[PDB]
């Protein structure tokens, strides 16, 4: 049929930007137009969030590696086609990314049960990566063709590493900490930054009605970002299209400095091996 | 128009508005000469261009990027290049980092508590480093206590390292914090200590000069008090000399719901109290850490000495069957019926002064509602004392 992809993007920013609204209206909704099992029930979600007991250290365990599925899935998806139909009752394939993205959805509830303060929550990094991940797999579902856009950001979950370390009673050291955190930081921004290169490119600008493509699979995007953050320069890829040269701009802009500040630090905190240890 | 007043809000505005100028003007510059010809070839060298091609090959040139898409090509054009480079790199690798570090030095700690009914939230405030934070935290959530249900919150005006960050989360439903002061009354007002229950105060015993921390604690005790007389409050002090100061601030009751706690007085008086008796020093300072009993098996003194280690001491109201009876008896009745030990018994008179007695002779028989001390391994086990009529 005609294309589709305006419908995907749309279902989701009205979770996000309309989830605004009513936590702002139920603040001001007041009448003034300014123990609970309540209560209860928020200490349950709370010690069930971290590492408080084994029900709590399984969740957090199955978290960590789901994370990592989720992202494995994303690779096979890329040499697929921008936009076509695979039909959900016959394949093995978007059925596990339907059942991690049903388990991210009670993940995240559980999260926003035992918050102190709703609004700030809300706008946290680790939650507008859901929202704009859980609606698309299931508006699929519904119309049974999905779409490649907006899939990349399911790489930004590695910054939760630290956290889901910390409670397992892991890494209680300043050194440890400082670097699995610096790596974490690295590796998904390298990967995310790379996925957007990629979603943009493949499709065309639609300035001109997507007549300005030039092909490109993932691992390509990946060492065009790597040549250009390092400053070593080629001329091997350079991308073509007007809104991948502004993010390229932008991107240089902030974040070069990123690259030449944080590998000399991880260089440093690795390698301080004792050489006249032993016995 | 009296917009920026502060420091750092001139500094980068400044910044962003120079780089953002020679940016554009560079811009300018190149679309210009490149756009029209040289003379002294008659213009017939022209390169066509738009003003967004010459932007971006300003900006993949300033950050030492590169790359062989598009370069200027005639004379002019070339010539600004070589000279722009000399200042452009600089300017760039000079300001990008600045710009960067002034924004984003967001406290991350803000914010403010909030209130839940139906439990209790008390405060912290002073020495706050992981060894004292440590010590403090396994002492009072120890499982060998009675059911506890509280949460603690803290202050100081450091913000905490990534070390202590580790205990600060890892008790994610029973640790909060809040960085400031309390010494500003506004402060004081985010923490809630209106609807609090106590305010505990770690003081630094290992410290150089030791009248300047005492000072510091004394105006902090001042501080809370003015924000509230009806506070409770639970301190450290380092010398007897100057703990008597604490004595004259207006709303300190002695006689209700107030204390302090002394050092040198204390440690004195374990030594002095232990030179009648050898060892009176341990056996009193192992009663007030909350200990958990052990499996040794080798045959040294360590398991017989862990046998009584995990011992600790509790207190409870008694039995109303209890009142018409002897002091001997009744410790007696007890151990026998109850293996459980008793020390001291309360108050007595029938007077508005609060007396303590410990080990009552045979003079003395029990009045209804008194409560009493006990040594003992846990406190469930101390309860037994609620009544024992029927029971064998
Ligand atoms: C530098 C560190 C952070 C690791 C970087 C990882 C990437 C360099 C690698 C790891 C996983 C790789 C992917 C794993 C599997 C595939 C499937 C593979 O085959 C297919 O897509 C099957 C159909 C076809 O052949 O077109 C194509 C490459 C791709 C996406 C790989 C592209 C390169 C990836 C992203
Ligand atoms: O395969 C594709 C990819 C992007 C678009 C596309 O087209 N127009 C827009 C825009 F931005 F103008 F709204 C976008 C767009 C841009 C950025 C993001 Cl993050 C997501 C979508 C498209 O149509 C088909
Ligand atoms: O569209 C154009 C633009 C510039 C010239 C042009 O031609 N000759 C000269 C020069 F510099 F030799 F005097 C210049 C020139 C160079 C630099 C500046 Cl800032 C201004 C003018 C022209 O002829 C036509
Ligand atoms: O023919 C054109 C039209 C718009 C721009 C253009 O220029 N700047 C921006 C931006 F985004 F920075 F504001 C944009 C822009 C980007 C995306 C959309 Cl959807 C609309 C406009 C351009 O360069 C050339
Ligand atoms: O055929 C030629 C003639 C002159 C130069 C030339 O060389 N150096 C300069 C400079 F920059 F020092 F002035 C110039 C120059 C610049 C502007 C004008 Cl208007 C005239 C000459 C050249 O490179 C090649
Ligand atoms: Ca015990
Ligand atoms: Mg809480």
């Amino acid at each position: 049929g005609q294309r589709m992809w305006w419908a995907f993007l749309a279902s989701s920013m009205v979770t996000f930007f309309g989830g605004l609204f009513i936590i702002l209206l139920w603040r001001t909704l007041k009448y003034l137009w300014t123990v609970g099992w309540m209560t209860s029930v928020k200490d349950w979600a709370g010690v069930m969030i971290s590492a408080q007991t084994l029900t709590g250290r399984v969740l957090v365990v199955l978290v960590f590696a789901l994370s990592i599925g989720a992202l494995v899935i994303y690779f096979i998806d890329s040499s697929n086609p921008i936009e076509s139909c695979q039909n959900f009752y016959k394949d093995f394939t978007l059925q596990i990314d339907m059942a991690f993205n049903v388990f991210f959805l009670l993940y995240f509830g559980l999260r926003f049960i035992a918050a102190n303060d709703k609004l700030w929550f809300w706008l946290e990094v680790n939650s507008v990566v859901d929202f704009f991940t859980v609606p698309p797999v299931f508006v699929s579902v519904y119309l049974n063709r999905s779409w490649l856009g907006l899939r990349f950001l399911r790489a930004l979950r590695l910054i939760q590493f630290s956290e889901i370390l910390q409670f397992l009673n892991i890494l209680k050291t300043s050194n440890s900490i400082k670097l699995v955190n610096l790596l974490s930081i690295f590796i998904s921004t390298w990967l995310t930054a790379a996925g957007f290169i990629h979603l943009v490119e493949n499709s065309g600008d639609p300035w001109e009605n997507f007549q300005n493509n030039q092909a490109l699979t993932y691992w390509e995007c990946v060492y065009l970002l790597m040549v250009t953050m390092s400053t070593v320069g080629y001329g091997d890829v350079y991308a073509k299209t007007t809104l991948g040269r502004l993010f390229m701009v932008f991107f240089i802009l902030g974040g070069l400095a990123m690259f030449a500040s944080y590998v000399p630090e991880i260089i440093e905190l690795i390698g301080n091996r004792k050489k006249y240890g032993g016995s | 128009l009296n917009i920026l007043k502060t420091s750092n809000s001139i500094k980068l505005v400044n910044l962003l508005s120079i780089f953002i100028s020679t940016w554009l003007t560079a811009a300018g510059f190149i679309h210009l000469v490149e756009n029209s010809g040289d003379p002294w070839e008659n213009f017939q060298n022209n390169q066509a261009l738009t003003y967004w091609e010459c932007v971006y090959l300003l900006m993949v040139t300033m950050s030492t990027v590169g790359y062989g898409d598009v370069y200027a090509k005639t004379t002019l054009g070339r010539l600004f290049m070589v000279f722009f480079i000399l200042g452009g790199l600089a300017m760039f690798a000079s300001y990008v980092p600045e710009i960067i570090e002034l924004i984003g030095n967001r406290k991350k700690y803000g914010g403010s508590y909030s209130a839940v009914s139906g439990r209790k939230h008390i405060v912290v405030c002073g020495h706050i480093t992981l060894e004292s934070v440590s010590n403090f935290l396994k002492d009072f959530l120890h499982k060998d206590r009675d059911d506890v249900n509280v949460e603690i919150v803290f202050l100081h005006n450091i913000s905490p390292n990534l070390e202590l960050e580790a205990l600060f989360k890892r008790h994610f439903t029973q640790v909060e914090f809040y960085q400031g002061s309390v010494l500003n009354p506004h402060d004081l007002a985010r923490v809630k200590i209106e609807s609090a229950d106590a305010c505990l105060i770690l003081a630094n015993k290992y410290c150089a000069d030791p009248d300047a921390e005492d000072a510091s604690n004394i105006m902090r005790v001042i501080s809370i008090k003015n924000y509230h007389p009806k506070i409770r409050i639970i301190t450290q002090m380092l010398q007897y000399h100057n703990k008597a100061h604490l004595l004259n601030i207006p709303s300190w009751n002695w006689k209700e719901g107030d204390d302090a706690i002394c050092l040198a007085e204390l440690k004195l008086g374990f030594i002095a109290q232990s030179c009648l008796a050898q060892g009176l020093s341990t056996m009193l300072a192992n009663l007030f850490s909350m200990r958990s009993f052990i499996k040794i098996e080798e045959d040294t003194w360590q398991k017989y000495y862990l046998e009584g280690v995990s011992n600790e001491m509790y207190t409870e109201y008694l039995s109303s069957a209890f009142v018409g009876l002897s002091f001997p008896t009744v410790c007696e009745l007890c151990f026998v019926k109850l293996k459980l030990l008793m020390i001291a018994i309360e108050y007595k008179s029938a007077n508005r002064e609060s007396r303590i007695l410990i080990n009552p002779g045979n003079h003395l028989k029990i009045q209804e509602g008194t409560l009493g001390f006990f040594i003992a391994s846990d406190a469930k086990e101390v309860k037994r004392a609620f009544f024992y009529c029927k029971a064998c």
